């Protein structure tokens, strides 16, 4: 009943939101072709949340795929899991941001908003209760970041009160794959700062380190890390959609990691995470599960919680474990580490508890980190904006798009001030 | 004829309720569709065709943890309409369930029980089981109690509170809810008895042997407790213990009423095949600070007014004695102005044991409910934590959008400061 | 002929009330039926005393129930001797006093004071001639203590004459059965004081250890301490039902055991009782019934008469005895404890013997003393009162139900009045 | 010819009336039923159809005394008219039977006293018995001579009453009922002959071995003594007594008329054989301290007058010697204004044996009545005690509120304290 809007922006939101529905659908039991194969009643008794029933009792993803080029969508449509989402919900444009955060936000991005908002629109109406809204994107990119970002406002102003929630993939701090990665980051975070009430980051290298090092897998690929993000999304929603001994939706974890409005900025992780090598060794308790949840070499962005203080945590458990267990650990991380966690927020860690496992494990747990360690990220993001806006390279093509320098100053200004906001809080004392 | 209503609100009080009716069908032999293969007339209501509806409310603003009962296995024995939900719940925060989402159901939940007050013919009162440090539980809590106090203001309210455990906690604040619904029910409440999941693990742990227990064993102890409570109400036995008989013999001022709720044989069946629990022991064992199931040390306070509610074979000269031992005890310290602090009832029901419980069975049981000064410690400590964020303005903003103003965290905060004055106060000795 | 209506107010009063009548029925013969089942002449004889005679030769009790709750009723009504007493005499309320002596004596006992009242009236219409009410309650509760107050007052204005004996349960010294005892005792006996001629003060620790240390009894419940207070009260009221050498009713024991009116507070006790495993090592003889009876931890008040002087005894005796042999011991106890009786009392025993002993027993005799030492009582508890009145403790459940803190200070004055009293004649010299 | 009429009050009364009336039956050959199968016209009056009723009246104002007899042996004996009851005793208060309860049944006592008189040719006069320290004994009774001193102020009343004992007392009131009645009475009584419960339960112990009396015994003597007196009036003698005669023989003054009655051959069936119980033996024993029958030493005091009445084979010519030895005895001393202080009656019918009682069968008997000034220290001791509760005014408000006033307190000690010096002044020397 507490419906959630997914929309899926660009190349890598259309990628990722491709793999969480696979994820979504084979934890409730939908087959590829929208038919509920399942064995338990629980997987139906909140399909509702991210399924619209149609008539001949065919499951439709609340999914809204957005891009501005047709690849993707035909990549999407062409696959498992590709006859799930609705026809009418694949809008694209045919040229593409080409990379450029202005095209895909003030002359292409422009053009197919109102169609994409037409389509959000009758999905929110179809909806009962609308909790809120979920976007799979990323800030490099042109398409992704801009739309996204263009989206994220427009549906603000029209639904202020719901959740809003971006999983977006921050550029990486050793190799970048666009070379105005810069430019889009810092014009989109200038939104996500202020029209968003969650923010995922992830870090591609982050993920290539956890695939390499810690699932030894030989040759990671995009599936991989796809799987990885979508069992984090899936975590999170999984808190709202099955019971538990301690429930909690997204309006939860937004209160209870949201000191303040700003800072919503939030790394994930997910607790298993274990190779094959050593599946058979490892025992699965909740020891282990927070022991690797807490490590810094389990976090999905580039940020080393160690170098701030934990402002907040959310622990989203999955399985059946006994709630001593988990609150004797949650109560022994703080103890100590207590020099990671604000003195002036007692009880840094919040814990939901579900009773349905992942598929295929006995126990598993998703972590949310809201830390002061991020403002590293922006800080890198903010220095190389300036290297090259000082030097004005590449802004030609975003003030051809129609933009104006000051929107960069601007920008630039709000991520400072985001900067100067977590170091505060990082040094404020009781 | 004394009949009492029951109100579980939100996760907690659902899921303690759950255990609380389960032990009464057991107790009564009402299997779990409400059928019998008049002791049960205060908490059950005859359908004519023998069936016997709940008499409670079962209240959340959000439908998964009443959606589980509404297709468990007692899906059968309460009134669909009794089981009321909401939408979205109030996300741990107190104005949404106080304020914003809890104004949109409070009708619907006191229409129902005007309802069940009407069904009723001499209303003791109410038992409402919340948790203080959830969205619903605290605030909504606040709402239905302000409202039954302008409709029902005779009636006594008696609280089951989860109060928030010293170290352990689920949610970051805690502290907000905790001072906001303190402050909002401090003047519409008549009883709170308090527990932490803290002791109770504790408990768990050191008593029962179990390493890993989780809320259903805890629910089930509390259940254990409300059971010896609404047994003195329900069966026959030597001494009776009304509603009312707490109201008046446990709450010295009209703010000092935050007793400590404690069942001394709390004992696995191996280890109670080794033991002979007699009255004296079992009443010692109520007294033993590591039996608290509030994690606070009597021992740095006074007990104000003590109220032991004994079950099955016992004997009242046994209760005299073992009473008249701990007032000979020096570790045990009462106020200077309560020379009788000690209202005794005797039940002749023994302890009913739940198949699948840990909970061996016993022949005796005492709960004891003790006002006592300790409990400042634990609401300073609350209070330092409330400080802590609100020097900073942490989450304010989440209760300010939701019809809610500073001034009310203000007004709680000194509140909360003049409860501590009086129970300072209160410990003084009368010299 | 000299009926006596009895009169039985909450849980203590109506449980001690069943044992009493049962202790009645066997006396006379009664089965709990109702139906006249004895073997002598004098059961009959004088069964208008306590039944009244319904058509079919059934004798229903002349007695009213009155509670707060009806879960006593409900425990009386099933059980032997249940259906004995008069369906329409069960008076009984909803809520319950709470243990508050204000909601008893104004608020929940002001309704049904009226109603017991009819009851009353339309008992004592239908009797030739009214010797006397009697009343079993207990000062320390709420329905019992306060309702059978204001139920005292109101039959003492109506039948100013008549006598008014209650068997009350004063609160024990050692441990306390309910927090606030001390206001209740206090608020009642500032009434007793004023509106009765006879108040059998009853202990539950002295008969706790009347239990323990004579009857040798490993455990003790309710049943046992009743059964010895009803036996008490069949014991005084024994020479109006059945002929003695000496006769003796209510009226002549108040006469000679009250020589100035708020002197009226007095301690039973009871002679033949002894353990199960000695009845057959003891002579049965009237020096071994006195010496029993003027022991101190035979007295059924948790009081040391050797701590104060006997203003007045009284000795009733049941069975074939000589009464030269009664005179000369009672003579022998005056002449050996001199100390212990008033000097301006000559003669301070008063004797009645009557024919018929308790079922069971060849002689027994009730001793009802009137002492100074009394006064300790009310002293411990004046001392409990002051020190919760001093800090208003538990006022404010007394205030809320309107009463006054004037009426706490007047009836803590009488009681300290009484003490006085009670001191002054034990320090008077001829 | 002579008929005398008994009026029994009180439990005491009525009891002792008892005894006597079974005595008279034994005496007489009448049997139970009131059937013999003109010396019985005295006390008895035949009906007719040979049925034989008491000339006695057994008034009291408690039923249960009465019912007794009502329903006993002698059940057919008394004309159930002559058995008055009141439905509430006097509660050993003498206002109750003076003032408020016997009120309202002394006329029914005196119409049915005048009932049996009209019966009467000649009425000799009055026997009263009953107890100084009762309600109805003493209070009663003084409102019944009260009026009887009206309705037949010149016929003789003598009164059988209970002194109170110097020790033994079964009430705590005694002194002040005893008071009360002896002012109220000490006019309208011509003779009173007094007897202690406690020197009867010694002569029971000393000289019938009878170690447990109960009231039966004690009743029983009294009886004999006053079957003695009735005896003279009743069979036929030598020398004849009449009530006249004792009203004039031992009342010297108007108000010194208090002796105390004595029976000599007080004796066990088993004893008596090892004794040939002479005259001069049995006048012997009359006069030892020991065997008065009203616990005071007549050593103590001096003889005002004497009166012998003996019984059986006694020769005058023996009884002469007796009373010579006696007079020359020292330790028995005689007041100066009395050189002949001996009245003496002999009669030829010789004491009855009632079956089932405890005195031995005698050929001989005396029953010495003696006015003597020992009598005055028992006053005396009855009027400390009066004074020690007055001073405090013990018991007061029980008498005053049934009608009596705190000035006949002091008018009735007054007036026995002019009795006191009455007593003081006779047992001077002439000089
Ligand atoms: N003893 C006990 N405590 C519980 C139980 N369920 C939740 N809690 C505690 O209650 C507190 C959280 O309150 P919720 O139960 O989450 O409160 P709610 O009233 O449901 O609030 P929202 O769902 O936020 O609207 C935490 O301390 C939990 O540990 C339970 O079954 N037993
Ligand atoms: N000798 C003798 N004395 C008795 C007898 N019965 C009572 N007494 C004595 O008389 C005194 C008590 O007086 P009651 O006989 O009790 O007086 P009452 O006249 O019946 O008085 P109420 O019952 O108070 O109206 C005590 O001294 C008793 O010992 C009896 O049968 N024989
Ligand atoms: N994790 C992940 N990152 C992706 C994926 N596809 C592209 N990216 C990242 O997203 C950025 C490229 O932006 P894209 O999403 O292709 O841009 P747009 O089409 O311009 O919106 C680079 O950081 C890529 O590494 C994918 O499937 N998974
Ligand atoms: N002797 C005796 N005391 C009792 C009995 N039941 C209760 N009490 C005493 O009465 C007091 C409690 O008062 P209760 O009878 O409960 O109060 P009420 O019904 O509220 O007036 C305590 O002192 C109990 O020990 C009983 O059967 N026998
Ligand atoms: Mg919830
Ligand atoms: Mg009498």
């Amino acid at each position: 009943m507490r419906e959630i809007v997914h929309i899926q922006a660009g190349q890598c939101g259309n990628q990722i939101g491709a793999k969480f529905w696979e994820v979504i659908s084979d934890e409730h039991g939908i087959d590829p072709s929208g038919n509920y194969v399942g064995d338990s009643d629980l997987q139906l008794e909140r399909i509702s949340v991210y399924y619209n029933e149609a008539s001949s009792h065919k499951y439709v993803p609340r999914a809204i795929l957005v891009d501005l080029e047709p690849g993707t969508m035909d990549s999407v449509r062409s696959g498992a899991f590709g006859h799930l989402f609705r026809p009418d919900n694949f809008i694209f444009g045919q040229s593409g941001a080409g990379n450029n955060w202005a095209k895909g936000h003030y002359t292409e991005g422009a053009e197919l908003v109102d169609s994409v908002l037409d389509v959000v629109r009758k999905e929110c109406e179809n909806c009962d209760c609308l909790q809120g809204f979920q976007l799979t994107h990323s800030l490099g990119g042109g398409t992704g970041s801009g739309m996204g970002t263009l989206l994220i406002s427009k549906v603000r102003e029209e639904y202020p009160d719901r959740i809003m929630n971006t999983f977006s993939v921050v550029p990486s701090p050793k190799v970048s794959d666009t070379v105005v990665e810069p430019y889009n980051a810092t014009l989109s975070i200038h939104q996500l700062v202020e029209n968003t009430d969650e923010t995922y980051c992830i870090d591609n290298e982050a993920l290539y380190d956890i695939c390499f090092r810690t699932l030894k897998l030989a040759t990671p690929t995009y599936g991989d890390l796809n799987h990885l993000v979508s069992a984090t999304m899936s975590g999170v929603t999984t808190s709202l959609r099955f019971p538990g001994q301690l429930n909690a939706d997204l309006r939860k974890l937004a209160v209870n990691m949201v000191p303040f409005p700003r800072l919503h900025f939030f790394m994930p992780g997910f607790a298993p995470l274990t190779a094959r090598g050593s599946q058979q060794y490892r025992a699965l308790t909740v020891p282990e599960l927070t022991q690797q949840m807490f490590d810094a070499k389990n976090m999905m962005a580039a940020c080393d919680p160690r170098h701030g203080r934990y402002l907040t945590v959310a622990t989203v458990f999955r399985g059946r474990m006994s709630m001593k267990e988990v609150d004797e650990q949650m109560l022994a991380i703080q103890s100590k580490n207590s020099s990671y966690f604000v003195e002036w927020i007692p009880n840094n860690v919040k814990v939901a508890v579900c009773d349905i496992p992942p598929r295929g494990l006995k126990m598993s747990s998703t972590f949310i980190g809201n830390s002061t360690a991020i403002q590293e990220l922006f800080k890198r993001i903010s220095e190389q904006f300036t290297a090259m806006f000082r030097r004005k390279a590449f802004l030609h093509w975003y003030t051809g798009e129609g933009m104006d320098e000051m929107e960069f100053t601007e920008a630039e200004s709000n991520m400072n001030d985001l900067v100067s906001e977590y170091q505060q809080y990082q040094d404020a004392t009781a | 004829m004394r009949e009492c209503i029951s109100i579980h609100v939100g996760q907690a009080g659902v899921q303690i309720g759950n255990a609380c009716w389960e032990l009464y069908c057991l107790e009564h032999g009402i299997q779990p569709d409400g059928q019998m293969p008049d002791s049960f007339n205060t908490f059950f209501s005859e359908t004519g065709a023998g069936k016997h509806v709940p008499r409670a409310v079962f209240v959340d603003l959000e439908p998964t943890v009443i959606d589980e009962v509404r297709t468990g296995t007692y899906r059968q024995l309460f009134h669909p309409e009794q089981l009321i939900t909401g939408k979205e719940d109030a996300a741990n925060n107190y104005a949404r369930g106080h304020y914003t989402i809890g104004k949109e159901i409070i009708d619907l939940v006191l229409d129902r029980i005007r309802k069940l007050a009407d069904q009723c013919t001499g209303l003791q009162g109410f038992l409402v089981f919340h948790s203080f440090g959830g969205g619903t539980g605290s605030g909504f809590t606040s709402l239905l109690m302000e409202r039954l106090s302008v409709d029902y203001g005779k009636k006594s309210k008696l609280e089951f509170s989860i109060y928030p455990a010293p170290q352990v906690s689920t949610a970051v604040v805690e502290p907000y809810n905790s001072i906001l619904t303190t402050h909002t029910t401090l003047e519409h409440s008549d009883c709170a008895f308090m527990v932490d999941n803290e002791a109770i693990y504790d408990i768990c742990r050191r008593n029962l042997d179990i390493e890993r227990p989780t809320y259903t064993n805890l629910n089930r102890l509390i259940s254990q407790i409300v059971s010896s409570i609404t047994a003195s109400l329900r069966f026959d036995g030597a001494l009776n213990v009304d509603l009312t008989d707490f109201q008046t013999n446990l709450v010295p001022y009209p703010r000092i009423h935050f007793p400590l709720a404690t069942y001394a044989p709390v004992i696995s069946a191996e280890k109670a095949y080794h033991e002979q629990l007699s009255v004296a022991e079992i009443t010692n064992a109520c007294f033993e600070p590591a039996n608290q199931m509030v994690k606070c040390d009597p021992r740095h306070g006074k007990y104000m007014a003590c109220c032991l509610l004994y079950r099955g074979d016992v004997v009242p000269k046994d209760v005299n004695a073992a009473i008249a031992t701990i007032k000979t005890k020096r570790s045990i310290q009462f106020v200077d102005w309560c020379p009788t602090g000690f209202k005794v009832g005797i039940n002749y029901q023994p302890p009913t044991v739940v198949p699948g419980g840990d909970l061996a069975k016993v022949q005796r049981a005492v709960c004891m409910l003790s006002n006592t000064t300790a409990i400042a410690e634990a609401w300073a400590r609350l209070d330092h934590k409330f400080d802590l964020m609100y020097a900073k303005r942490a989450f304010v903003h989440w209760y300010v959008g939701e019809g809610m103003e500073e001034g009310e965290f203000s007004e709680a905060r000194e509140d909360m400061a003049a409860l501590e004055k009086d129970y300072e106060e209160v410990g003084v000795d009368s010299v």
